[PDB]
């Protein structure tokens, strides 16, 4: 069974899930524990499982994937891939796995990796020679990213002021330099909003610390 | 003529070979789950029994 749908679904559905599968009493715990006993059990009356996530590699040796929304942390969701992994299509951290997954037994908790499927949404014939990143050439931008939407709203003016002071394109670096209490978060927003709509082929990825 | 000596020769044998049947009872059962393309003939047998 794939992880997103169980990952991404409210925790209501998975309540009524482990309830259904005539369980342990489930609502008492972690979402995480809960959707590990619930995979558990899909697995011990069904077929293989199905994972996905971002991996991780220790100075241990192994490796751990982890998901999205538990911003990759620890717990009983987790992923553990071997070394073995590791030196056969030699993994490295932070590569987008995504592929077939079974149960642990006696010494073990996660769920173990079977065979890998999509690395990094690439085929692992074509990852394996590759170029390294900082191997590459870096270089000016030349495309630029549009973010006028064109609609002209309320406050997508905003963005309009923003191609009218900053030019942005695909390998430039931006520092918004503003003091609290000026009005950032949906500076931000709109400006993650138009570059989606506008260019819905590049990854958009943010990040909130602190 | 009806008895025989043994050295520290084939005594080390007969150890080694009790260690080794102890070890390939071991990965033989380790490899009843075992599947392709997965693991290196290098922490299917433990060093310690022998
Ligand atoms: N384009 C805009 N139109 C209307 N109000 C805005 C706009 N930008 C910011 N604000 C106001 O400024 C405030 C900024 O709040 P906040 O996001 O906490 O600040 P910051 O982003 O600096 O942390 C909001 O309450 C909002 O009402
Ligand atoms: F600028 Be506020 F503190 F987000
Ligand atoms: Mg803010």
């Amino acid at each position: 069974m794939n992880l997103t749908e169980l990952k991404n679904t409210p925790v209501s559905e998975l309540i009524t899930l482990g309830e259904n599968m005539g369980l342990e009493n489930l609502a008492r715990m972690r979402k995480q524990d809960i959707i590990f006993a619930i995979l558990k059990q899909h697995a011990k009356s069904g077929e293989d499982i199905f994972g996905d996530g971002v991996l991780e590699i220790l100075q241990d040796g192994f490796g751990f994937l982890r998901s999205a929304d538990s911003s990759y942390l620890a717990g009983p969701d987790d992923i553990y891939v071997s070394p073995s992994q590791i030196r056969r299509f030699n993994l490295r951290t932070g590569d987008t796995i995504s592929g077939k997954i079974r149960p642990p037994k006696e010494g073990e908790r996660y769920f173990a990796l079977l065979k890998v499927n999509e690395v990094n949404f690439d085929k692992p014939e074509n990852a394996r020679n590759k170029i390294l990143f900082e191997n590459l050439t870096p270089l000016h931008a030349n495309s630029r990213l549009r973010m006028e939407r064109g609609n002209g709203s309320t406050e997508d003016l905003t963005a309009r002021v923003l191609d009218l002071a900053s030019p942005i394109g695909r390998g430039q670096r931006g520092l918004i330099v503003a003091p609290p209490k000026a009005g950032k978060t949906m500076l931000l927003q709109n400006i993650a909003q138009s570059i989606a709509y506008n260019h819905p082929d590049c990854v958009l990825m943010v990040l909130l610390i602190d | 003529g009806n008895r025989r000596i043994r050295s520290v020769g084939e005594m080390a044998e007969n150890q080694f070979r009790v260690g080794l049947v102890r070890v390939e009872r071991a990965v033989k059962e380790r490899l009843s789950l075992g599947d392709l393309d997965t693991l290196m003939p290098q922490d299917m047998i433990n060093a310690k029994p022998i």
